[PDB]
């Protein structure tokens, strides 16, 4: 369990990593996201049959409904953003600066 | 929007941050966090504009990141306590991820990247509710937690954030960019006096916001946008140069106006708990923030730009803009100093 | 003195001063990459900082 | 470097110059370093070439300014017998507001720079003479 | 910080022991300018409607003016309930522990020795 | 809570399962069940530092 | 009214403000000792409910 | 003071209520009747502090400067009353609140009796001028003066609320009889000294300090007449009276620490005086003069000798009044002439006789010809001086010197000489404005008369 | 009109910093003050020296 939960906090360390850290495509950004969840989820689930936390249980399945609608708005932002572009480049989206 | 989507996106908007003040589990704490970004999301890309867009995806992308932060946090203190609140001996590290990703979700400096952006390409009333509502429900989370965090760490956040809004303040000429720097800079206000009494976190909270409303309802009564749309507000009503005058300085703490009480009782509250460096570097800051605050004055007030020629026509036609709630919020945040022991506990 | 190096020395050496720092401080490019790489930066940085502080 | 910035002051000053030298040194380097890593994240260069050719250069530049503030101050302090002196500071923070109007080609910059870094060095000096704390802890 | 202290009611406005306290006198400074602050608001409303300053909204200024006056006054009596129960506690805590607040003896001006300064 | 809505209505909405030993299903016990409720009964009313 | 008036007003005024000093260097201290060590009504830091713990038997014996 | 304090405060009232055609007549007429009451703060028959209320009290040094203050009102609303016949009436009702405002504030100000207070009102005064300079001011200079003038005043304001605080934290209350009475000598530490040069470097700006004084100039040139009026006749006065009531508890340390500032005065007053010999700006000039005055009032205050103190006092009252006069005088020209051009008008001596007069008059005040108040005030400055060191009196002779030098050449360059024949547009005088010259001068007159009102704490 | 303007608003426009007179506008805004310094703390420190050793006689001297 510790050499366990270890891997998987490294692995939430490079999903974050992947997310703070751009490449052209906001999908492989979306994509970091729902790795970083995948990350707590798994992380929470082996706690809860670790600690035999039944009633915190419902809890994972929460983060998964909660991530999904992050995930449905995100796609949903990034049709927006390329109907404006016609791709989903982060390079495009950059004229607020001014 | 129909009625039965705007009812159900501000009704999702109150309940989030509702939820996050009502919850002690920091799960429910975090899917109020969540219900607010979700909420707040389709209002603000409401226009369908390129840089509503752009705004709708920063702002998304970065409030996503931060709760992610903010749930590894909430599992890590579940696997180290088994319980679901940072009650008194959870680890230092997942309490600085807690404050970095409450930090990043507020943004304060060196995460306030992005809040002039946001704000930037939204409408006036969704930088007003983006500004005065979404940092509630992230104030009350620190707030829940002010002896466990750290002091350096807030310190730092605190003095760069100031640092920070009154540099942007003083660069931008946008009217929503020059508010958000300003919510920069009094979140860095409030960040500094968290750790010690969370009471004047709430007291510089709520004089914020009712500085704020206002200034956001006259920017919204002519869609003033810049400082050249707000200067030629003496064509357009003239009879609120006084109150924006009264506003702006309340914003920038000169006495003997209210907003000179939250930086006056804060910096109190410092030099209690001997943080004297800390205190004077912030004034000074705060007194750059009042220099952008008083070039807005001359630009809009004391001075009187040159008008249009359809600004008569302007005049010709007449407007009832101006709600009920203006002036009462505009009285309670210009004229209310000596009720100070009164607004303080 | 008065219309030279008085006002070179305190208030046009401040505000000149401001004027650079703010220049420096909001030449963004309004890039969402170089504002996850700064977080980054800021996240790292924190961490350090923990990690000495103990 | 917690350890290493606290053996700066594990020594009175005018003693052990060139260890006072070398922790300043070390430490203007990481500030350099970092603000290096600001300067290539928010405004990247055009290359992988220029773009550590600007870490390299403000490294060097922030690394020279606090190499010449402790060498002047321990120097000073060497030379005036006041160990407990604002003043060796304030030469000190003096001269390396000059070794950075050196490296920026602008003596309106260096007299700044000595002048602002003077006036810093000279309330840390007092600061850690009469027991400020910078960051305290919630007391009250 | 007084919100963990024991007896305390969750989200209770004006508990029964601030029943104790002697009521403001409800012609006092500060709810006279409550009210003074009402009335500049209704007049305020007024020129920014474009509305005459003070001849109209009579109704719109009276109900400002109660507002406030009573908002005022029940918000002006929590707060002295507050400073109430909070110069209570202090005091309970300094007779709890008399050790931590010793009495000390000021001496007087015959047994020091104040150092002269000249000026001169 | 910032909010004690649930403490002045007297509702539980979420207050019954935030720790291991607090309400479980079908009476199964979580792990360290009984070192839990030790530490929460010697905390109990006394405050944070006091029970640290 | 004379002189006696304004001596006698200046002494309750100093007497006010001489007894205000000390109390609030008193709350001060006060307020140092309870965030140092917590005992009084001031800064009691939460601590997690005593009446949400189950008391009945469960299915295994060792809790 | 609450009877002084209530009726300046119903001004406002009657400002906003009065019939736009008597407005200037009711406030006028009421303000010189609050200057009557405020009179009799003057009643002292006593050693003891006239203690009205727990936050109120008066002093033989707060008395004369709320007496002056309560005077100076409706001189500057009659100053005023001229440059605005061509304005609006919500405007000119504005204009005269912001006046209104300004005496009441600094009348609370100096009748306050914790320090926090007396900062809280320092700011409240801040604003308003800030706001009559900035809108009713004449050329484009008056916004960057504006800003010169709030944020000098503001980065010297900020470390005395913190050094104020700081204060009221060891002691206990900020109260000025309290800290008085219970004063401690500090130890004289590098804390001791910054807490010190916090606490005093505000008022040293406001004052003006030589090499900080460069708000003042443009402030006053870019001001309305009322603005210079209450500008250089109360509020410098405002920062020497914050001077004296902190520097009771900074003992000893003030000893050494008055050092810089002795000789940053006695050489400003001299650099400053030279300027006034080279200035071609008539309200730079006078500016100018204001500035090696204050130089002197700084340098008493920092010697710390009764004689200084009253010195200081008296020069504070005597500069008040002929400052705003010449100020007057100089607006009279400006409204005839539209300039503000030192050597544009010459021979006013041939057309406004009695004018020429009140120039002549208030010259001699400026130059401190005797028995006048101005010389009791500079002559006990300049004997406290020379107990405080013998060689400050080569420092006096010339600042004395080159006073005289600038006032004379300001009377030979403004009256006489031939007269600037092409100038037709030189309407004779107003009733008003000679009014205003003589509700200057009569007060001079009556000081130097009975000079016991304006001595101050010392004696 | 240009007169007034060149000797009030253009100097600092038309003010280049030199070597010349930034060593003329330190020398004539230190060397007084510094000057001065020297002659007033000699002074006094004669003074107070004769006065603590009892060396100097105040006659008449009641009001300083
Ligand atoms: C009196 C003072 C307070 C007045 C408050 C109301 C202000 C207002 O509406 O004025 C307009 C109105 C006059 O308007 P009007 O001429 O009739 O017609 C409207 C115009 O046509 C409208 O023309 P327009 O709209 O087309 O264009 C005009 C426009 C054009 O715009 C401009 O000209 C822009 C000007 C920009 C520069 C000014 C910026 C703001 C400066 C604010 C002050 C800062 C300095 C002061 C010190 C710091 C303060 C924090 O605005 C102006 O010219 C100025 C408008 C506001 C003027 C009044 C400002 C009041 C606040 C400031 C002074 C008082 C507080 C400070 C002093 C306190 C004591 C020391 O004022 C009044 O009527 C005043 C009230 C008079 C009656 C008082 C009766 C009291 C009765 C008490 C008993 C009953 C109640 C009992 C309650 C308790 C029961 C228990
Ligand atoms: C404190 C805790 C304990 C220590 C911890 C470790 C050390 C921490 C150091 C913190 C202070 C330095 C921070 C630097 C930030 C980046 C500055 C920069 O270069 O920006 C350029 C960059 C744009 O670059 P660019 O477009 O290429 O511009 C070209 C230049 O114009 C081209 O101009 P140039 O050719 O002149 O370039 C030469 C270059 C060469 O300079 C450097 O490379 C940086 C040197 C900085 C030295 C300052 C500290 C010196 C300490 C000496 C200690 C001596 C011993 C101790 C005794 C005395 C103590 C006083 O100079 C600059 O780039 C100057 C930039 C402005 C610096 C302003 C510093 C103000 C505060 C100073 C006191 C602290 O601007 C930005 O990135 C703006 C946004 C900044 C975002 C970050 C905001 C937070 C920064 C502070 C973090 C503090 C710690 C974490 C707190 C919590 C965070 C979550
Ligand atoms: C016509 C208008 C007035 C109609 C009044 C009708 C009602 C009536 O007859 O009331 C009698 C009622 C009888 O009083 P009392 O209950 O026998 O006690 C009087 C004692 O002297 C006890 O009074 P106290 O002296 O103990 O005062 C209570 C205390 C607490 O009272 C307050 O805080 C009220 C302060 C009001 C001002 O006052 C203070 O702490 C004074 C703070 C002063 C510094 C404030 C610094 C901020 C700037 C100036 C004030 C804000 C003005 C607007 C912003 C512009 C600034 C330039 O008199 C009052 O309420 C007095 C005030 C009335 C005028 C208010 C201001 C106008
Ligand atoms: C060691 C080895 C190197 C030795 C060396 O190079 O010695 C020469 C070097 C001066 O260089 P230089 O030969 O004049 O270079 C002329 C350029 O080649 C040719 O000149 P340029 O026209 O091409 O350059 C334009 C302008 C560039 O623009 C500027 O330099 C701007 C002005 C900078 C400040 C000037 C201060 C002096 C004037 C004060 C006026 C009164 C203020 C109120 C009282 O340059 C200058 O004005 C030249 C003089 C630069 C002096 C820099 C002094 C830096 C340290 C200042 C310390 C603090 C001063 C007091 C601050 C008080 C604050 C309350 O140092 C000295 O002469 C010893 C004194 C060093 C400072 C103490
Ligand atoms: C108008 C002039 C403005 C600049 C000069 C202002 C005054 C300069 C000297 C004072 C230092 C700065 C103000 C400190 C205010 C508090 C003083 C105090 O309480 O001292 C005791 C305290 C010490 O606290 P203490 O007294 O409790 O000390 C404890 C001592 N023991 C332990 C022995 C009991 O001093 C400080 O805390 C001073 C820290 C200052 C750090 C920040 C300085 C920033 C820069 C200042 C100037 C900025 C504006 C100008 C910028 C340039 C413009 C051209
Ligand atoms: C002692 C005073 C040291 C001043 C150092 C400084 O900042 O000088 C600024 C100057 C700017 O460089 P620049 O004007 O281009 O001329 C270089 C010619 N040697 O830079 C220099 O002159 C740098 C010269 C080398 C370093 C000298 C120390
Ligand atoms: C904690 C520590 C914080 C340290 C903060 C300061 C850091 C070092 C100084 C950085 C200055 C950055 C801006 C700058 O360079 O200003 C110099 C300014 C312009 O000179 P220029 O030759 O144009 O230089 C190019 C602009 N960078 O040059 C001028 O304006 C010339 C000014 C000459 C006189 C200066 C005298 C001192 C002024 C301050 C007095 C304070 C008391
Ligand atoms: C319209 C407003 C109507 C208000 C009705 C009463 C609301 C209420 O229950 O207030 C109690 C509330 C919290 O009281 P407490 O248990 O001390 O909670 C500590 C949280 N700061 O008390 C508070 O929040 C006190 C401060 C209230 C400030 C309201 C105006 C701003």
């Amino acid at each position: 369990m510790p050499s366990t939960f270890f891997n998987l906090t490294m692995a939430f360390s490079l999903s974050l990593l992947g997310t703070l850290m751009f490449r052209s495509h906001l999908m492989s950004t979306l994509l970091c996201l729902e790795g970083m969840v995948l990350s707590l989820f798994i992380m929470t689930s082996v706690t809860s049959l670790n600690s035999n936390s039944m009633s915190s249980m419902p809890i994972p399945i929460t983060i998964l409904v909660f991530a999904a609608c992050e995930a449905a708005v995100g796609l949903a932002l990034l049709v927006k953003v390329s109907n404006t572009y016609g791709t989903d480049y982060v390079q495009n989206l950059n004229l607020l600066q001014c | 929007m129909n009625p039965i989507t705007l009812a159900i996106i501000y009704f999702t908007i109150f309940l989030g941050p509702v939820i996050t003040m009502s919850s002690t589990n920091l799960m429910l704490m975090w899917v109020g966090l969540e219900f607010s970004l979700l909420a707040i999301i389709p209002m603000l890309i409401n226009k369908k504009n390129p840089r509503s867009t752009e705004a709708a995806t920063k702002y998304f992308v970065t409030q996503a990141t931060a709760s992610m932060i903010i749930l590894l946090a909430i599992v890590l203190n579940y696997k180290q306590l088994g319980t679901w609140m940072f009650q008194q001996q959870t680890n230092g590290l997942i309490l600085n991820m807690t404050l970095m990703a409450l930090s990043m979700k507020l943004g304060l400096a060196p995460f306030h990247f992005w809040l002039p952006e946001v704000t930037q390409g939204i409408p006036l009333h969704m930088g007003l509710i983006l500004l005065t509502w979404q940092k509630i429900a992230p104030l009350s989370i620190l707030i829940q937690i002010y002896p466990l965090l750290n002091s350096t760490i807030i310190l730092m956040l605190a003095i760069t954030s100031i640092f920070m809004g009154a540099w942007g303040g003083l660069n931008q000429t946008q009217m929503r960019k020059i508010m958000a720097y300003s919510s920069i800079a009094h979140m860095g206000w409030m960040l500094a006096i968290l750790p010690y009494n969370p009471s004047l976190t709430l007291l510089n909270l709520m004089i914020y916001i009712i500085l704020t409303a206002p200034m956001f309802m006259a920017l919204m009564l002519n869609n003033s946008m810049t400082i050249n749309s707000i200067s030629l507000l003496w064509n357009k009503t003239p009879a609120m140069l006084t109150m924006i005058s009264l506003m702006l300085l309340s914003l920038g703490g000169l006495p003997p106006l209210t907003g000179f009480l939250p930086k006056w009782i804060i910096i109190t509250e410092l030099m209690k708990n001997n943080c004297l460096i800390m205190a004077t570097l912030m004034a000074m800051m705060a007194l750059l923030n009042l220099f952008f605050y008083t070039r807005l004055i001359y630009s809009t007030s004391l001075t009187m730009f040159p008008t249009n020629n359809n600004s008569k026509m302007m005049t010709h036609q007449t407007k009832t803009k101006p709600n009920l709630m203006f002036s009462t919020l505009a009285i309670m945040s210009t004229m209310t100093l000596p009720l100070a022991p009164q607004l303080i506990t | 003195l008065d219309l030279i190096w008085l006002e070179k020395t305190i208030p046009k050496s401040t505000s000149t001063l401001h004027t650079n720092m703010t220049t420096l401080t909001t030449n963004q490019k309004g890039l969402i990459k170089l504002y996850f790489m700064s977080f980054l930066i800021n996240i790292i940085l924190i961490i350090i900082l923990y990690s000495i502080n103990l | 470097v917690k350890r290493f910035f606290e053996s700066y002051h594990e020594v009175p000053d005018g003693t052990q110059c060139h260890r006072k030298t070398y922790i300043t040194t070390a430490l203007g380097g990481i500030c350099g370093i970092i603000g290096s890593a600001y300067s290539v994240s928010l405004n990247p260069a055009d290359s992988t070439l220029e773009a550590v050719a600007r870490v390299g250069r403000y490294t060097f530049t922030a690394a020279a300014i606090g190499a010449m503030f402790g060498l002047t101050t321990c120097v000073s302090a060497q030379v005036r017998e006041k160990p407990d002196d604002p003043l060796n500071y304030f030469i000190g923070g003096c001269a390396g507001g000059l070794t950075l109007g050196a490296r920026t080609h602008s003596y309106g910059t260096a007299a700044m720079g000595c002048v602002y870094m003077g006036t810093a060095a000279a309330l840390f000096k007092i600061g850690k003479l009469e027991g400020w704390e910078l960051f305290p802890t919630p007391k009250v | 910080m007084m919100n963990g202290r024991p007896g305390h009611e969750p989200l209770k406005f004006l508990p029964d022991e601030a029943r104790s306290l002697p009521p403001p006198k409800l012609n006092d400074p500060r709810l006279v300018y409550m009210g003074l602050l009402g009335y500049c608001t209704g007049l305020m409303d007024n020129m920014l409607r474009m509305r005459p300053v003070m001849r109209a909204g009579l109704h719109r200024q009276l109900l400002f003016v109660t507002s406030f006056v009573f908002a005022g006054y029940f918000y002006l009596k929590r707060q002295n309930y507050l400073y109430a129960v909070k110069d209570h506690d202090m005091f309970g805590y300094i007779k709890l522990h008399p050790e931590d607040f010793p009495e000390k003896e000021k001496k007087t001006y015959a047994e020091i020795l104040e150092p002269f300064h000249p000026v001169r | 809570p910032f909010l004690d809505i649930q403490k002045k209505l007297g509702i539980s909405l979420d207050r019954h399962f935030m720790f291991l030993s607090a309400e479980q299903p079908y009476k199964n016990a979580a792990r360290c069940h009984a070192f839990e409720k030790e530490w929460i009964e010697c905390a109990h009313g006394i405050g944070g530092t006091r029970a640290k | 009214d004379g002189p006696e008036k304004n001596y006698e007003k200046t002494l309750a005024i100093l007497q006010i403000e001489s007894e205000k000093a000390e109390l609030r260097l008193k709350e001060q201290e006060v307020r140092r000792l309870m965030r140092a060590r917590g005992d009084g009504p001031w800064y009691q830091f939460p601590t997690p409910e005593k009446e949400f713990i189950d008391h009945s038997p469960k299915a295994t014996p060792d809790n | 003071m609450l009877k002084i304090i209530l009726p300046s405060l119903m001004l406002l009232p009657l400002t906003w209520l009065s019939s736009p055609k008597k407005t200037w007549t009711n406030v006028t007429s009421y303000s010189f009747l609050i200057s009557l009451t405020s009179l009799t703060l003057l009643w002292q028959t006593d050693e003891n502090y006239k203690n009205f209320s727990n936050m109120f009290s008066s002093d033989p040094l707060s008395t004369p400067l709320i007496i002056l203050t309560a005077w100076l009102l409706p001189l500057m609303l009659m100053a005023s009353q001229n440059h605005l016949k061509k304005d609006n009436n919500v405007l000119q009702k504005l204009y005269i609140s912001m006046l209104i405002s300004l005496q009441i504030l600094l009348i609370m100000t100096f009748s306050a009796t914790e320090l926090i207070m007396f900062y809280i009102l320092f700011e409240a005064t801040l604003i308003p001028t800030l706001i009559i300079i900035t809108r009713w001011g004449n050329q484009t200079e008056r916004l960057n003066a504006g800003i010169y003038f709030l944020f000098y005043t503001l980065i010297g304001s900020i470390p005395l609320l913190i050094a104020l605080i700081l204060i009221q934290n060891h002691v206990g209350t900020l109260n000025l009889m309290i800290l008085s009475f219970t004063t401690h000598t500090l130890d004289a530490s590098w804390s001791n000294n910054l807490l010190w040069l916090a606490c005093m470097m505000a008022f040293l700006i406001k004052m003006p300090l030589y090499g900080v004084h460069l708000w003042l100039p443009k402030a006053h040139v870019e001001a309305p007449i009322a603005g210079s009026m209450i500008l250089a006749a109360i509020l410098l006065k405002l920062g020497s009276y914050g001077m004296i009531r902190i520097s009771i508890i900074l003992d000893p340390l003030t000893k050494y620490m008055a050092y810089p500032f002795i000789l940053l005065s006695l050489w400003g007053m001299i650099m400053t005086s030279s300027i006034c010999l080279r200035q071609t700006d008539l309200k730079s000039l006078i500016a100018y003069s204001s500035v090696s005055h204050m130089a002197l009032v700084i340098a008493s205050i920092m010697i710390q000798t009764p004689w200084s103190f009253m010195g200081a006092t008296m020069l504070m009252i005597a500069h008040g009044l002929t400052s705003s006069l010449l100020f007057c005088l100089a607006n009279s020209n400006y409204e005839r002439i539209h300039s503000r051009t030192m050597i544009m008008a010459r021979g006013l001596q041939m057309v406004f006789p009695l004018m020429a007069t009140w120039w002549l008059m208030a010259s001699l005040a400026n130059l401190a010809l005797p028995p006048s108040i101005n010389l009791m005030g500079e002559l006990f400055i300049t004997m406290s001086l020379f107990s405080w060191s013998n060689f400050t009196i080569i420092l006096m002779g010339i600042n004395i010197i080159i006073t005289g030098m600038y006032s004379m050449y300001m009377i030979i360059t403004t009256q006489r000489g031939k007269l600037t024949n092409h100038m037709i547009n030189l309407q004779p005088s107003h009733t008003r404005e000679l009014t205003l010259m003589a509700l200057h001068m009569i007060p001079l007159i009556l000081l130097t008369t009975s000079p016991k009102l304006i001595t101050g704490l010392t004696m | 009109i240009r007169w007034t303007y060149a000797r009030s608003a253009n100097i600092y426009p038309n003010f280049r910093p030199t070597p010349k007179n930034s060593l003329l506008g330190a020398v004539a805004g230190f060397g007084p003050l510094i000057f001065w310094y020297y002659v007033f703390k000699t002074d006094r420190d004669r003074k107070e020296r004769l006065i603590q050793e009892g060396k100097l006689d105040r006659k008449f001297n009641i009001s300083y």
